[PDB]
């Protein structure tokens, strides 16, 4: 909905790293004695209302270099508002494009390719899968921003978020699918039992042979107190270009930074946990031709059952 | 008393049906794909291997296959391997083979728990199930007294542990309790118990008591010699037979013939003289015959008319 | 001599004279059984009418050695260890034994230096040593606690062999101790003692490593399981590995590549250097090749 | 399942109609004088375990015709069975393609397609989108076998039945989607209340450059009885050559043929109809990239609810 997009766009920090990434990369592509003669072909791939294509063009003007864009937008009613900026402020420099950026026949191929298709566990909105299809339109030595991504998981105790989720119980299906599913979530009244570690990482472009976005991580949480497991918290860190990052994990947290809240992986049952002992989890992500989930198990210091099996209640749609 | 043959080698399946039926065997457990034709899925050239890829459905009749033949994972098939090659391969592999039972309608399947760590083939197998119906049984095969724990002390360097391990010497157990956990316990998923040369302590074993156990694999290794030369066993293993016969368990004979000068039968018929000359039924066990595990609301002769 | 070669290729082996031994199965379709086959053109090879001598065995061939000139002994997934023998005129494989003695398929098979006794490996676990003129099992032994993938006797020391499974051990066995094994990462799937030096032997790992052990040197040979290692028959010895990755490796002393080949289309099983011509490399894989490589 | 393939080889009926139909289009694109040297090529599109193949190479024989065969599978199981066959009896003549027939690029292109992805009520296992998919590798003067399909609705009075239906109440799910789901049905205990209309057809090859899969259709239905309506019975019909068909519609129902039972599309609530009133039934096919459905709804004498929106209860896999 419209009103989605204006909240993203109240993120000043995200769109200003966006633009310093843009700005370094565009000189380390053209130098000054070829500043007035190479253009630079930039890829908006799920550009929104534009605020992405705002940065670039802002970006351009920095580093004084010529980019020519193009802006993929699938969602049509965003498409409305891309094509009145286009005709009444951006020109002919900006060319919008009503497609999925899978399906998407380029006429040229890219220098730069600049996205924003990251959630709260960074790649459970899809960007891998996106991504992997637009590939193809980029050159041989093209950049994507962001390069990488990755996300972090945390063992938290909180008998609040506990209660919240078992509320989430519904008419008409799975009497337990509340504790099978993630939760974007303000986390307040909880502790976090152990450091952050990293779970899945992403790499673009992905110039490998055997391209499997499917991945299984074991998490070894050592833990210093007495107390119960109710799930763990998710976050993630990017690398937009070289040093310029984007982060909702705590401990490196982008200052003033509000696109993202943590993520919830609840458990179906509340695990007691001694001081000394271990937290062993499993995770895994999944897909078939339509869809792509998560599944996840605790094996220590007991084990659970597994998760959302075959994404019978949490699914990404492809 | 109800029996299988365990074979890990069958160059034709007609001719080994027939004698394996011939022997006095009920059922087969087989392997449904060469278990040395390790297949690539990713890595050309290999992965683009000419077909088929097994033998086919049309050698059995229908009813034979839902039947006779219990099938097999292939020993190859490490979907808890640290290496990721080995184990998405494994994945790939283990998909393939317990679809390939289901497409046979295959009464059941058996798949080891060889090793603690069985998270990852949880989680195929649990995949699996949630793909369909089937109604079809997954046994897992797992032993009393784990092969660690049964090895010849016989390296120099790393001698057997001499030391009692209460919890230690229960370890096949967890590897089961962790599997089913995971699995949320299925009523699919039943245990194959396989019984060594050397039986653990009453409490290890007894550790299994509550446990639903569909099958005892009997090798043919534990079987002592008898004074005429025939396979027996010892009487500690007779009064286990006796328990397990009380669960009305199917008795899978599994190796070679230890027992040459006789023919491979006399396995089946020293089992089929146990089960003949078991401890008869009291008039309780009589009555209650039909009964055992079924669950009942309890009668309310107030509130009902009887 | 059977009207069919199965698909699947698992061994090859030279004899003294240069005459080549092939071991086949059928991994798929309607039998899995096997054959044994000898060329005394192995140009020839697989090539049914061409051949010497050929055999049909009861079940699949998965690995198979020479005993002296004319005995073949074979690695059977019935659980059998069997020897075969070429009759006096070397137009029939004859069959002197196949004693049942294995739980499970006997995966790997090695010939003692005195030539009348055999060491065997099984999925079943365990170890056996042979008398192969009274056809009986010396001993058998359970020093594993998973399948054993490789055994390797030693080239001089008729005591001595080498052994290594899915439980992650390396195994040097000597037969005259009261505890005859000792215990010497990814999973060990190959093994091949020094031609030369008698305390050395290399290893190849599941993740495509090949190292060098003097009782470390490593390389990164393969992308996939080192499936064999075969040393050439020169004064100065190079090294032979195969892989599931579909390719020949040639290794010096240091593992370093001499060689490299592409030519099997499916898992290469394995090689053999003609004693005729030393810079000769025969390799068969289950794409059915016989593939003859002029190593440099 | 193997014994399901079975269950399909049991008619003797269906394999001789499509034998026949080949045989004739055989001698109508070969004529004597080339029957030596114009060899046909015929692609079998979903082979199973290979009935039609072996119909196919029948049908030549008959014909003496020279075919090139493709047998194209995406059952993997059912491709054990095909290499089996190839192997041991048909030899190079056939050639066994591991492949969904959409996704397949063909080395040639084929003279005659040949399939059976027939439901009850024709178009229900999504032949038209199977064959839609595969009709690039076809000649330009290329045939079809089946050429057409036709559904077709009769409206039933069948206490019974709406009970059956009633009890197949399940926990987990909408308490009322038993109702909005087809069932496959031996109808024995009914009264049909007029007599079938078609409702959707199909043909092939799909020379149309708007091709849509999408269908609505408005079906009036005279009643000369009092009665209960409690859902429409669905039959087809199919032309497999010229003359050549096979049917499971009551008046036309092909001899000794069982390969089909007819399919019952019910109704919510039970609906009152008096004798000279007339029944109208609105029956929808609707699809997505992923699914394909069938919506209903009575709209005389009294008004139903639109039964399925969305595919909400029922939906056919892509
Ligand atoms: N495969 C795809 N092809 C085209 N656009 C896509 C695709 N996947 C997601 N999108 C769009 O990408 C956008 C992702 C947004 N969350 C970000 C909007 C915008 N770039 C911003 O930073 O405000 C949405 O507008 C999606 O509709
Ligand atoms: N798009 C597709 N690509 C390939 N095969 C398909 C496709 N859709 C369905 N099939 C196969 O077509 C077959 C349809 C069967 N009901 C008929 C089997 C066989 N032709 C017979 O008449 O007995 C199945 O074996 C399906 O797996």
């Amino acid at each position: 909905e419209s009103q989605t997009y204006e909240v993203f766009e109240k993120d000043p920090i995200k769109y200003s790293q966006y633009q310093q990434a843009i700005y370094k990369c565009l000189l380390d592509r053209v130098p000054e004695e070829e500043k007035d003669t190479n253009v630079q072909v930039l890829m908006v791939l799920g550009a929104g209302r534009g605020p992405l294509v705002n940065a670039s063009l802002r970006a351009a003007k920095q580093a004084d270099r010529r980019i020519k864009l193009y802006a993929v937008e699938k969602n049509p009613n965003a498409v409305v508002t891309l094509e009145n900026w286009q005709f009444e402020e951006w020109g002919s420099q900006v060319t919008v494009v009503s497609s999925d950026m899978r399906e998407w026949v380029a006429p040229e191929k890219a220098d730069i390719i600049v996205s924003e298709l990251l959630g709260s566990f960074a790649d459970n909105e899809l960007s891998p899968e996106c991504l992997d299809g637009a590939q193809h339109f980029l050159k041989d030595d093209g950049v994507s921003i962001p390069g990488e991504y990755t996300s972090f998981l945390a063992p938290i105790s909180s008998s609040k978020l506990y209660n919240e989720v078992r509320a989430c119980r519904e008419k008409d299906r799975d009497p337990e699918a509340q504790f099978e599913m993630p939760y974007v979530v303000r986390l307040h009244n909880f502790h976090q039992l152990s450091a952050p570690q990293p779970c899945f990482t992403f790499s673009h472009p992905n110039r490998d042979p055997m391209i499997d976005n499917n991945r299984y991580c074991t998490l070894e949480f050592p833990v210093e107190v007495n107390t119960v497991l109710h799930g763990f918290a998710g976050y993630f860190e990017t690398v937009l270009y070289q040093d310029i990052t984007l982060s909702i994990r705590p401990e490196t947290h982008s200052p003033g930074m509000f696109s993202w809240f943590p993520i919830l992986f609840p458990i179906k049952q509340p695990i007691t946990v001694r001081e000394g002992q271990t937290i062993c989890v499993r995770f895994w992500r999944c897909s078939n031709s339509k869809k792509v989930w998560y599944e996840w198990a605790v094996t220590a210091p007991v084990c659970s059952a597994i998760h959302n099996p075959t994404g019978r209640s949490y699914t990404i749609g492809l | 008393v109800s029996s299988g043959r365990d074979l890990n080698c069958v160059p034709e399946i007609a001719d080994t049906l027939g004698a394996v039926a011939k022997q006095g065997f009920d059922f087969l457990c087989m392997p449904v794909f060469h278990p040395r034709f390790k297949r690539e899925f990713i890595q050309e050239p290999a992965k683009n291997r000419p077909g088929p890829q097994t033998r086919s459905d049309l050698l059995l009749s229908g009813r034979d296959w839902n039947t006779l033949i219990v099938g097999k994972l292939s020993p190859w098939i490490r979907p808890d391997s640290k290496v990721e090659k080995i184990r998405r391969n494994s994945e790939a592999a283990m998909l393939q083979e317990l679809n390939f039972g289901a497409y046979l309608g295959l009464p059941a399947f058996l798949l080891p728990l060889n090793q603690e760590d069985n998270t990852n083939l949880a989680r195929v197998l649990t995949n699996h199930i949630h793909t369909g119906h089937h109604s079809s049984m997954f046994w897992m095969r797992v032993p009393l007294v784990a092969p660690e724990d049964l090895r010849d002390d016989i390296i120099e360097n790393a001698p057997t542990t001499h030391t009692e391990e209460y919890s230690g010497e229960e370890k096949t157990w967890m590897w089961w309790h962790n599997f089913r956990t995971l699995c949320d316990y299925s009523k699919r998923i039943a245990v194959a118990l396989e019984i060594g040369a050397d039986l653990p302590s009453n409490h290890v074993i007894d550790r299994w008591l509550g446990e639903p156990i569909k099958a005892a694999i009997l090798p043919t290794s534990i079987f002592l010699t008898n004074k005429k030369g025939f396979p027996v066993l010892s009487k500690m293993h007779q009064r286990l037979i006796f328990r397990l016969l009380k669960l009305e368990v199917q008795f899978i004979i599994t190796g070679t013939n230890h027992h040459s000068e006789k023919e491979f039968c006399s396995y089946l018929q020293y089992l089929e003289y146990l089960s003949q000359n078991r401890p008869p039924p009291n008039a309780y066990e009589l009555f209650a015959k039909g009964y055992e595990d079924y669950l009942q609301s309890p009668l309310q002769p107030l509130m009902d008319n009887l | 001599a059977p009207a069919c070669m199965e698909r699947q290729l698992e061994a090859a082996r030279y004899r003294s004279d240069g005459a080549l031994l092939l071991g086949a199965s059928s991994l798929s379709g309607r039998c899995w059984a096997g054959s044994l086959w000898l060329f005394k053109d192995p140009c020839a090879a697989p090539n049914e009418g061409f051949c010497s001598a050929g055999v049909q065995t009861e079940a699949g061939v998965a690995d198979l050695t020479w005993v002296g000139e004319r005995g073949i002994l074979v690695a059977s997934d019935s659980g059998a260890v069997e020897l075969w023998e070429l009759d006096e005129n070397e137009t029939l494989i004859v069959s002197k034994f196949c004693k049942y003695e294995h739980d499970d398929i006997v995966s790997t098979v090695s010939v003692l230096s005195s030539g009348t006794q055999a060491v065997s490996g099984s999925k079943d676990i365990c170890i056996k040593v042979w008398d192969l003129a009274q056809q009986v099992v010396l001993s058998s032994y359970r020093a594993h606690a998973a399948q054993v993938t490789c055994v390797a006797a030693s080239p001089h020391k008729d005591s001595v062999f080498l052994s290594c499974s899915e439980d992650n051990r390396i195994l040097l066995w000597d037969t005259r101790c009261p505890k005859p094994a000792s215990q010497i990462g990814y999973l060990p799937t190959s093994l091949a003692w020094h031609p030369q030096q008698s305390e050395v032997f290399v290893f190849g790992d599941e993740n495509g490593t090949v190292s060098l052990v003097d009782t470390v040197l490593s390389s990164a040979v393969h992308s996939q399981c080192v499936t064999g290692l075969v040393f050439s028959p020169h004064s100065v010895p190079f090294l032979a590995s195969l892989s599931e990755d579909c390719s020949l490796a040639v290794l010096d002393s240091s593992l370093s590549e001499l060689f490299r080949s592409q030519a099997h289309r499916d898992f290469v099983r394995d090689a053999t250097w003609s004693p005729l011509n030393h810079s000769l490399l025969t390799t068969v894989g289950w794409d059915h090749q016989v593939v003859h490589h002029v190593v440099p």
